[PDB]
Formats: structure tokens, sequence, C-alpha cells
């Protein structure tokens, strides 16, 4: 098949509301690889949020969203999701999962974002956009 | 079909020079492959032997789209090069990191408004030690030139110690600055 990462899930929430994201990969396996979900605000730098090795069912994430935010991975769909709780404003992006190069997959996902940013996945979807706001 | 690319600032091309001795230098270089786009780069990047694993005395030089890896080249004439020279050991533990990133100072324009100046980067494959070099585009522009090789020698992790130099095409076909 043809290589796609749909993700989906995105809309507008009040502070406090959560979403589910969910990104369906076509064409590789998430067994094979780490599966990285990165946002992308106005003003601001690519952000990490949070990686899955689903072979081993491995998670981490960043500080920004540890304890809010949950990475999680079904092999058989081939699908990877994002439970997001209590979202704030700070929250607001278009939320993207990204392969990092096999290349670079020794380097923290931290490291790869900061220094490479969208240069260091072979494939990063179009996203899904989350708004959080009040007013 | 469906998926969406990420366009690089820039288009690019990868070039093989492969040692024949009954040929000339020109003669043993090709164009193997354009890209464009940061999917692209990794298919070709994953399509390819790395550095490492190259016969002795071949090349491999990623350009700008319409800048030939050669002195000749209009934009390389009054150019020269940042030079990284490895010892023997370096090609297991050091050649294939450092050359991908060179590349990818090259396609994340990493050197900001002064990567305009960067016409390619050139791996060579030797025995007696191998070469990376990051080529641009005038020898005379220190402000560029400067820049690109303290950027550089942060991202590839040297230790201060390691100075690298900067040689003109001109002298070289016959150091300008170090860092
Ligand atoms: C980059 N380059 C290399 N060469 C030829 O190839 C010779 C070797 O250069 P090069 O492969 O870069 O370096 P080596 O490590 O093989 O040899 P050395 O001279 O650095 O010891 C050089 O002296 C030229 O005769 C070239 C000839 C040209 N007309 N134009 C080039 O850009 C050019």
């Amino acid at each position: 098949s043809e290589v796609q990462l749909v993700e989906s899930g995105g809309g507008l929430v009040q502070p406090g509301g959560s979403l589910r994201l969910s990104s369906a990969i076509s064409g590789f396996s998430i067994s094979s690889t780490s599966i990285d979900w990165v946002r992308q605000a106005p003003g601001k730098g690519l952000e990490w949020v949070a990686r899955i090795s689903p072979s081993s069912g491995s998670t981490s994430y960043a500080d920004s969203v540890k304890g809010r935010f949950t990475i999680s991975a079904d092999t058989s769909k081939n699908t990877v999701y994002l439970q997001m709780n209590s979202l704030r404003a700070e929250d607001t992006a278009v939320y993207y999962t990204g392969r990092v190069a096999k290349d670079l997959n020794s380097s923290s996902p931290s490291f790869v974002v900061n220094t490479y940013s969208s240069f260091g996945f072979d494939y990063r979807g179009q996203g899904t956009l989350v708004t959080v706001s009040s007013g | 079909e469906h998926y969406i690319k990420h366009p690089l600032q820039n288009r690019w091309a990868l070039w093989f020079f492969k040692n024949d001795k009954s040929k000339t230098w020109q003669a043993n270089l090709r164009l193997i492959s354009k890209f464009d786009t940061v999917e692209d780069f990794w298919a070709l990047y994953n399509h390819i032997q790395l550095s490492s694993n190259l016969m002795p005395g071949c090349d491999y030089s990623l350009f700008k789209d319409g800048i030939e890896p050669m002195w000749e080249d209009e934009k390389n004439k009054r150019g020269g090069r940042w030079l990284i020279t490895l010892n023997k050991q370096q090609r297991r533990s050091d050649l294939d990191r450092f050359w991908l990133e060179t590349l990818l100072c090259l396609i994340g324009e990493s050197f900001d408004d002064y990567s305009d100046d960067v016409c390619g980067a050139v791996v060579n494959v030797r025995a007696k030690g191998d070469k990376i070099a990051i080529w641009t585009t005038e020898c005379e522009n220190r402000e560029a030139v400067t820049h690109i090789g303290r950027v550089y020698k942060e991202r590839l992790g040297l230790p201060p110690k390691i100075v690298i130099g900067y040689q003109s095409h001109a002298d070289t076909a016959t150091n300008r600055f170090v860092v």
C-alpha cells in the first residue's frame, strides 16, 4: 500500500475538556518503528509531545503533557492514539504523527525535534487542528 | 497519490564519483538522483550504500540543483570548502554520522540567511583518510564563511581542539579561515 498517516479527532474545546486523537497509518508497520506525536502552534517551534514503540509498549512524554496525555497503539489496525485530558489554551496546535528516520532513531525525540525539527521525520501526516478556547 | 510531502527550501541533486583511472575526473562523475522534499531525501539516503561501505576512491556530492560538484561551476569557482579530515579508525565511528549531519545542515538550511552561500557538500572515501567538506560560493565572504564554519563544527560535536580549515578551490587546484 501507499504510505499514509491520517490524523483525526481534533476540534474546538473549552479549557478542562478532553479529545482522543487517532492516526491511521498505512504502507509501513508501526510494530517495526517508534511513532511520535508532535504539535505546531502559531509563533512557536515544533514541539515533541509523546513517543510510542508499539512492539514493546514503551512510551515517553514531554514534561508539558505528562499525566494529562496518554499515547497508545493498536498494532492490528496499525493505528496510534493520543488521549488528551484537561486541555488548556497552551495545548492549541496542529497535532501530527511522524516516524523518525531509522538513521536518527538512537537520538532522543527531544534532540531530534530540537535539532532537525520537521527534517528528522521520513514520514509525517498533515495533522489535526486542536483549539482550546473560552473567549 | 494521497500522501502530501514536505517541500525542502531548495532543490537538490546527489552525485556519485567512481574511481576509474582510464577515465577523466569529469567522466567519472554521475548525477544519480534529484529531490526537493524531506520524504524523497530519506527515501534516497535509505536506498544507497552508506559512505563507510563505498569502494576506496569513490565520492558522494550533494549540491543545490543546477550547481555541478566541481571547481569550474560558476557558483564554485570563487568559493571554497570547510574540510573535515578523518583518520582510518573514524571510518567506522564517525564518517556516516558526520556525513548525514552535513546532509541535514544542507537540506535543513541550518546556517539561516548564510545557508544561501552553501553550494553543496562532498564526502571523499580514501585509504589515506576520509574527507567531508561543505562547499560555499565565495571565499571572500568572511561573515558567511565564519558563521557556517562555527555552526557546522557545533552540529558535528567536534572537540574545540580539533581545528577545521577553510581552503579556496583556487588554492586546492594549485587555510583562509579556521575554527
Ligand atoms: C574536486 N575535483 C577533483 N579533481 C581532480 O581529482 C584530483 C583529486 O582530487 P580529490 O578526489 O578531491 O582528492 P584526493 O583525496 O583523491 O587527492 P588529493 O589531491 O586531495 O591528495 C584533483 O587533483 C583533480 O585532478 C577535479 C578536477 C576538476 N577539473 N574539477 C574539480 O572540481 C575536481
